[PDB]
């Protein structure tokens, strides 16, 4: 609820470049804050490389010029050694055109990882089109740039690592270890490959295309009854074993006769610890996976997306909606059946498509989650859902719905197909959110807003109007008056100490229909009163008092119906801008309108 | 129920369901029938005007009285009766009716034979060279008007599904093994009654090959369902024979080749070749479910013994479909198709259209030998051989006055275009 | 109403050759359907008819590809490719269009062979039979082709044809010959008023009759 | 499995009436019409009528209106045909088969013969047939048995238990005046008669008759 969906920041990139396919927070040490945007169909200067793909660095603090492409590789593709130009020596040894560099962008510390899952190379031997994929690591704020392609090895064809597409998915551990998914290894069994940054650098020798990394971690090839599982179709990290080295969560969407499963591999030795199976055939369980603690106990919980899940309407029609499954981890272990399931509403709006930990968005001591249906919404543009963490698991109803404020183009926006949250771009101690709309070459940055929660009380002292008992005056005549009082408690974590509120009292509210209004304020001789109050953050119930009289008329007709009173308040929409131009927000779980009666005997 | 504070104005105490009434001059006011009206209520005052059942159109199910000599024209056959019921309904009062289904003896059949042409199916092509006529002969045992069509498929023509070596792009298979280049979907033959033609063409098709085990038949299935004219579908019973010896790709696999734009469910044929396998993803099971069920395609899965587990399961998610075990060289297809057709044509499954945001529905089925059905089973009857009549009891209930017009939705047996219009009228006013 | 004519009542065929068998119709059996409702049945001897062809042209299950069917609206022929001993029988057409359904009289299909002459033998009444009061003279004609013989009886030089009763076997399975039995049956007292009984077989493996003969008083 | 089992052979008197049955297994009885066909020895095949086991839908060949009547019994999957005012015309073999408008007479029952004769059961008389002269067209002599005056149809002829079967002819029985007659020839090489013993074995079941005539010269 506390995301600036009203006016968020909209970056954009070259048309048709899929700018926004993956998205990333970057901070080289302490706050050189930037948003990272992959654009894998983008043109580059690289000698003779058609749409090689780029990654844009987008520095946060407002600029004259927006995003510039980081240069991981300004070179075209290396040539084949075997024959430089011996008789017909012209051949490149690798194919960088259409390689989709930027399809996966991840950062940890000053290190940035960017992969190209459609990088293919001819071997140095018999010619092949082996789409082994490659990543590019840049270390220490671009001091050193490392290529890392663990699947570009001495085993080269579908039967080995040739079709691995290592990089298809990727993420860092909390120590900067690199984790890779390669969906196509060993006749598409899939593979998880990991190495520490030091190992990568120890082994990087770009004069030779094959760099065996020592101490590399690798899932071993299984018997052919496992072919076409797509292990590593997606990846996440978190602590699911007892120890202190982060463990690996890997999508395996075609795994169990095309019902899915997710695996959790022991961060230490890449051995198997957990399996969670999907419910429905060809649902794509494990299409997307997240890992974050959503309940409170500092134990990471598992989240799985199955965007193709088909269910039945109450009226029996089948429909494709997508479903997300939450698995709460207890000290005992992890629950094999899930705890929660979520289910998209929109047909074909692939609900389970992407997931991000948002950290704790509303700063209420619980971690929240964002989930996208890139085809949900009134016009198929795409939608992102924010679900709140509570004591007893992840909230089964969304605290906010995000939709693109632009009009649908001719082509699908894919708004929400990529997500990254749980980091703090601006001043406030509120996490923010990057949502990728690659269909129209855009990425949207949403910011966490300061949360103010208030609550008002409104009490009428002599609730009975006694028309003949008139113990106060204003004009010549005495009138029957009543005491109105109202009080106002407000608080908020990262907000200023004194908080502006405007307050509006309405007497004879239900008489809004242009008629007679029977109660008026002693001060103004009118029915309504707008006002300003400064409330302090942890202050007392800050009360105000006032006198209202019944009309001196034995002349107005309506003597039966009660006199209705309504207090409504709101955060003052003026003067409030602090560190970064971002007005505070009212907590949606606080009643900003309050209604009470007063009756004539 | 109404025993808990319910009183309002006119069309509210009235629109609170079954019991509640208001006489037009203790526990609760507007609450009961036998406890409310019990305490001083004359029968001339109450306003409980209810819903009716209007059989606006129901030509009798065709009987076979005229004998074995009458050859009923397909347009005269009537399997479902009524055809145009009209239902007045009030919020809380079920308005049930019966539907009668009868299986006629003879209906024209279009069958489309769609086969895997990857290298795994090398020997299968050889055997199939005489299929066009053997199957016509056999299918005519079951139909007076038979048409056959043929279509081949292999795979998406991109990294990483096929190998993109320039030499393998022309021969995906090995040295001496001749293979035609990979392709997505060839419509070899649109529907005809000429089985010789089938044979002439089928023995002109060359075997292809590709890289990953599963194939892209779902690209082909979709195209076969959605390309009306170009395939030759008539509004008769429609059979699609999908036969293959491998698994299948579906939505989400395209991502591996940068294909991420979902299948659009629209026709894209040019020269009887699917031209957009580069561009759209393989469709999801759910998508095929929509388009098959929308184009009345009954699907027969003729797959090998080793892929039985997967295809049975697929069958379980495609309403009105069948699966059978296919021999090594496809030696048993014909029996298979018949075996498949029998089960298909001897069960009926009733599907309804979209209702409104406060309208539910029940099905109860009354099948042969007292075998009755409830719930989801209420829309099923199996063991129906030719001539058998079965009955379905169909109740609709609305919650409160939704629109103030009508929802003319259809109820239909999967496979048939024979519908039942169920024009609903909502009662929202007092009297 | 609809009449079915199968002009040829029998066709002799050398085992291996091919045969057309025709059936005509009073009315055209072509429906609006495009279906011609004509059927074809074969009946092997001492067996019920079996279906062959089910709508002018279509084959029944188990019916080998040697059998083909075709025709106009009113003229239908069934061809058989390589006539075997198994295909020997009566071939009926039928019209399945109008009540009442009508078969033609069949066409009998038998195998062709080398012409062969009958082995004619004649037997006197037995003593046994004479005791009872009757007299039967039996004449077997045994293994011949064509199925096409003709017997006169003669008593004391004179052609008679009264108490004569003839029985024919079907074409033989193992050798394609035919046999015939001819019996003259008189009262014992009429039988003793005559001396010579002779059967004359007129088959065309000979232009003179084959005559075997019994003389009551010969000793 | 698809089978039509008809009732056994029946023997009736001129003016009586008869009920033939046909039981259907292997398929669902009430979905196919049952067809009734008549076959006379010299009149080919003749379509009588048809009936759909479901409701009393019947279609008759007019020639037989009030001769043939059709019924079915759903509970026993049996179809029935009744013939009445029996004459010699009604004497035939009767077939039931199966039909749909689209596929007629795929399967057939085995047949039922209705013979109509005012003839009581009678054993056959067995007379030897020895040749008038020792006159053999080859090395082979012919011997015979005449079997006459019997009722009803089934009779079997065997030569010496059954030891001798090659070179035998046993002829279709014929109607003498209301009783049946047939004879049987046996070709035998000259040496083995009257050296060996040739005898014909005549069995009439419906009269419990075992008769042997040894055929002595003259
Ligand atoms: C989660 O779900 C996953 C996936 O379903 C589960 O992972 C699978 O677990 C099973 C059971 O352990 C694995 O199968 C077994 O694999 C072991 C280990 O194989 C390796 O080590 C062997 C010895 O050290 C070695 O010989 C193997 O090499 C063989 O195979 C390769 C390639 O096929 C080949 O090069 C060689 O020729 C070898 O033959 C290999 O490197 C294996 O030892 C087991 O063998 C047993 O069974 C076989 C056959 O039945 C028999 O021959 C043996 O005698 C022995 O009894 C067995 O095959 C499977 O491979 C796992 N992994 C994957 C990715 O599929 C996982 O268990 C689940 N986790 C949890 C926590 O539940
Ligand atoms: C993860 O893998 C490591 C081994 O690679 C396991 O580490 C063992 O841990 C126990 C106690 O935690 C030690 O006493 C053993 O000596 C360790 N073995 C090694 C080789 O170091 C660990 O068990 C695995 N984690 C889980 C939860 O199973
Ligand atoms: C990239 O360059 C190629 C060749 O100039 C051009 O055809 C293509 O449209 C460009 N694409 C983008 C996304 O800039
Ligand atoms: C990192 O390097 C960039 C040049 O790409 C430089 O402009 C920037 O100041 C550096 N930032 C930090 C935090 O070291
Ligand atoms: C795979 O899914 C099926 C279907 O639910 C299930 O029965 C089976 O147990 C699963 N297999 C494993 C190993 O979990
Ligand atoms: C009170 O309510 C009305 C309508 O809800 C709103 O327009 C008005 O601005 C409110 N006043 C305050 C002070 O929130
Ligand atoms: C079948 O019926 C539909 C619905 O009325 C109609 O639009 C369509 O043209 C028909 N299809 C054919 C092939 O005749
Ligand atoms: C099924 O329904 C019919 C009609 O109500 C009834 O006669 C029959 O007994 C029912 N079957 C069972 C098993 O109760
Ligand atoms: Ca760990
Ligand atoms: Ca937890
Ligand atoms: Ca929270
Ligand atoms: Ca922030
Ligand atoms: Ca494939
Ligand atoms: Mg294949």
């Amino acid at each position: 609820f506390n995301l600036d969906a009203e006016a968020p920041a909209v970056l954009s990139g070259p048309p048709g470049s899929f700018f926004g396919f993956s998205v990333e927070f970057y901070r080289p040490g302490t706050d050189g804050v930037s948003v990272l945007v992959g654009a894998p169909k983008a043109n580059t200067s690289q000698p003779g490389v058609l749409q090689g793909g780029a990654v844009y660095l987008c520095p946060w603090g407002a600029s004259p010029t927006q995003c510039t492409p980081i240069e991981f590789d300004s070179k075209g593709s290396r040539l084949l050694e075997s024959s430089l130009s011996s008789s017909e020596g012209e051949e490149p040894v690798e194919y960088k055109s259409l390689q989709w560099f930027g399809a996966t962008v991840r950062a940890h510390g000053s290190s940035i990882l960017a992969c190209a899952p459609l990088y293919s190379w001819r071997t140095e031997k018999e010619p092949l089109s082996d789409p082994v994929g490659t990543c590019y690591l840049s270390t220490d704020n671009f001091t050193r740039i490392l290529e890392y392609a663990p699947c570009r090895s001495d085993f080269s064809w579908a039967a080995g690592q040739g079709y691995c597409q290592g990089g298809f998915s990727a993420e860092f551990t909390k120590t900067g270890r690199v984790v890779l998914g390669g969906p196509g290894s060993y006749f598409w069994q899939g593979q998880i490959l990991s190495a520490t940054q030091e190992q990568i650098a120890e082994s990087y020798y770009p004069e030779y295309l094959i760099n065996l990394v020592q101490g590399q971690l690798q899932t071993r090839q299984a018997s052919s009854i496992y072919d076409d599982s797509y292990l590593g179709y997606s990846v996440a990290v978190g602590e699911f074993s007892g120890d202190d080295t982060e463990d690996f969560v890997a999508g395996v969407p075609k795994g169990n006769l095309t019902y899915g499963y997710v695996t959790i591999l022991n961060g230490s030795d890449i051995r198997s610890l957990y399996n969670f199976s999907g419910e429905q055939m060809a649902s794509y369980f494990g299409y997307a996976v997240a890992a974050t603690d959503v309940n409170g106990d500092g134990l990471d919980d598992l989240l799985v997306g199955a965007p193709l899940l088909m269910d039945r309407t109450p009226d029996g029609r089948p429909q494709e909606v997508g479903r997300v499954y939450v698995y709460l981890q207890h000290p005992a272990g992890i629950e094999p059946t899930p705890t929660l399931t979520l289910t998209g509403h929109d047909e074909f709006g692939r609900f389970g498509s992407s997931l991000t930990p948002l950290g704790d968005l509303d700063q209420d001591g619980y971690n929240d989650v964002a989930i996208g249906a890139p085809f949900g919404g009134e016009t198929q543009q795409g939608v992102v859902f924010v679900f709140p963490g509570g004591p007893g698991g992840l909230g089964s109803k969304p605290s906010q719905v995000l939709q693109p404020l632009w009009a649908a183009s001719h082509t699908p926006d894919f708004f929400g197909s990529a997500l990254r949250g749980g980091r703090d771009l601006d001043g406030n101690g509120y996490p923010d959110l990057i949502v990728g709309s690659f269909g129209v070459d855009k990425a949207v940055v949403y910011r966490g807003r300061p949360i103010v929660s208030a609550s008002a009380s409104l009490t009428i002292f002599p609730a009975m109007f006694n028309p003949e008992e008139r113990s106060c005056s204003l004009e010549g005549n005495p009138v029957a008056c009543i005491n109105l009082s109202f009080c106002l408690n407000a608080s908020g974590k990262h907000v200023a100490d004194s908080i502006g509120f405007t307050v509006e009292l309405q007497l004879d509210w239900q008489k809004q229909k242009g008629g007679v209004r029977r109660a008026l304020f002693l001060a103004s001789r009118q029915a309504t009163l707008t006002q300003t109050l400064l409330i302090q953050n942890g202050a007392r119930e800050d009360c105000r008092e006032m006198k209202i009289y019944l009309r001196n008329e034995s002349e107005f007709r309506d003597k039966l119906s009660p006199i209705h009173i309504a207090l409504n308040f709101s955060l003052d929409p003026q003067a409030p801008v602090d560190s970064h131009g971002l007005r505070p927000a009212l907590h949606y779980q606080s009643k900003s309108r309050i209604e009470d009666k007063a009756q004539i005997l | 129920r109404c025993l808990k504070a319910n009183a309002k104005s006119c069309g509210e105490c009235i629109q609170a369901g079954p019991n509640c009434g208001w006489c037009t001059n203790t526990s609760a006011r507007c609450d009961d029938l036998e406890a409310l009206k019990k305490k001083g209520c004359p029968p001339d005052d109450i306003e409980n005007p209810r819903g009716s059942k209007d059989i606006k159109k129901n030509k009798n199910v065709t009987n076979r009285s005229k004998g074995t000599a009458e050859k009923l024209k397909p347009e005269d056959i009537h399997q479902i009766q009524p055809q145009q019921l009209v239902l007045r309904l009030r919020s809380g009062e079920p308005q049930t009716f019966t539907l009668k289904f009868k299986r006629a003896e003879d209906y024209p059949i279009d069958l489309y034979y769609l086969m895997d042409l990857s290298y795994s199916m090398k020997d299968d092509l050889e055997n199939v060279k005489s299929l066009g006529t053997d199957l016509m002969n056999e299918m005519r045992r079951i139909t007076s008007d038979f048409r056959i069509g043929f279509g081949s498929f292999v795979e998406k023509t991109v990294m990483p599904y096929i190998s993109t070596t320039p030499a393998k792009l022309r021969n995906p298979c090995t040295s001496e093994q001749n293979c035609t280049t990979p392709f997505s979907y060839k419509n070899v033959l649109s529907l005809t009654n000429k089985g010789e033609v089938f044979n002439e063409l089928v023995g002109k098709q060359r075997i292809s090959g590709n890289l990953d085990s599963p194939e892209g038949g779902f690209d082909a299935i979709m195209q076969v369902a959605v390309c009306g004219s170009l395939i030759g579908w008539r509004n008769v019973t429609r059979l699609l024979v999908f036969s293959t010896d491998a698994g299948f790709h579906f939505a989400g696999d395209g991502k591996l080749g940068g294909i991420v734009l979902p299948n659009d469910g629209q026709c894209h044929l040019e020269n009887n070749m699917y031209t957009m396998s580069h561009y759209y993803d393989y469709p999801s099971i759910a998508h095929l479910v929509q388009k098959l069920s929308e184009n009345n395609i009954q699907t027969i899965f003729a797959v090998t013994e080793e892929f039985q587990p997967v295809y049975k399961e697929l069958k379980n998610l495609i309403p009105k479909s069948a699966v059978g075990t296919l021999s090594a060289n496809s030696s048993n297809v014909i029996q298979l198709i018949i075996d498949a057709y029998n089960s298909l044509s001897s069960e009926v499954i009733l599907e309804n259209g979209k209702l409104s945001e406060g309208v539910t529905i029940s099905y109860k089925s009354y099948c042969k030998n007292g075998v009755n059905g409830t719930g989801e089973n209420g829309r099923k009857c199996s063991n129906i051989s030719i001539g058998d009549e079965v009955q379905f009891e169909i109740s609709i209930t609305s919650n409160k006055c939704p629109k103030k017009d009508s929802d003319s939705f259809k109820i239909r047996p999967l496979g048939f275009t024979e519908e039942v219009e169920v024009i609903l009228q909502y009662i929202c006013e007092c009297e | 109403d609809i009449v079915m004519t199968q002009a040829t009542p029998s066709i002799p065929v050398t085992p291996g050759e091919s045969v057309s068998i025709s059936c005509r119709s009073n009315k055209s059996l072509l429906h609006s359907n495009g279906n011609t409702y004509l059927y074809w049945f074969l009946q092997r001897p001492g067996q019920s008819p079996r279906l062959l062809i089910f709508r002018m042209s279509n084959l029944a299950s188990g019916v080998p590809d040697r059998f083909s069917g075709s025709g106009s609206g009113t003229a239908f022929t069934l061809r058989i490719s390589r006539v075997e001993a198994a295909d020997v029988g009566i071939y009926f057409c039928l019209q399945h269009l109008e009540y009442p359904f009508t078969f033609g009289a069949g066409t009998k299909l038998e195998l062709k062979r080398a012409d062969a002459a009958p082995t004619v033998s004649i037997f006197p009444p037995s003593s046994e039979q004479l005791t009872s009061g009757g007299a039967s003279v039996v004449c077997f004609l045994n293994n011949f082709y064509p199925k096409d013989i003709n017997v006169k009886w003669k008593i004391d030089g004179s052609e008679r044809q009264n108490g004569v009763l003839n029985s024919w076997t079907d074409q033989d399975s193992k050798d394609s010959t035919y046999s015939m039995s001819s019996t003259l049956t008189l009262t014992k007292d009429e039988y003793e008023r005559h001396n010579s009984y002779t059967c004359e077989a007129t088959h065309k493996t000979s232009t003179s009759p084959i005559v075997k003969s019994f003389n009551r008083n010969e000793c | 499995q698809v089978h039509l089992q008809q009732s056994g052979a029946e023997l009736m008197k001129p003016g009586a009436s008869v009920k033939i049955s046909c039981k259907a297994t292997g398929y669902t009885f009430t979905s196919y019409w049952i067809e009734w066909v008549k076959q006379r020895p010299g009149h080919g095949l003749e379509w009588l009528g048809e009936i759909l086991p479901g409701s009393g839908y019947i279609h008759y060949n007019e020639k037989f209106k009030g001769k043939a009547t059709f019924t079915t019994d759903t509970s026993s999957n049996t179809a029935y045909m009744q013939l009445s005012s029996l004459t010699s015309e009604d004497s035939a073999v009767y077939y039931c088969s199966r039909a749909l408008a689209l596929y007629a007479m795929d399967y057939w029952g085995q047949g039922t013969s209705v013979t109509v004769s005012s003839a009581k059961t009678t054993p056959p008389s067995v007379y030897p047939l020895a040749p008038g002269s020792a006159a053999q067209t080859n090395s082979m002599v012919t011997l015979g048995c005449l079997v006459k005056g019997y009722f009803p149809e089934p009779v079997t002829v065997t030569w010496n238990s059954g030891s001798l079967s090659s070179g035998v002819h046993t002829f279709p029985a014929v109607l003498q005046s209301d009783l049946y007659t047939l004879s049987s020839s046996v070709t035998v090489p000259s040496s083995t008669w009257p050296s060996e013993t040739v005898t014909c074995n005549v069995a009439h079941p419906a009269s419990s008759t075992k008769v042997d005539k040894k055929i002595v010269p003259r």
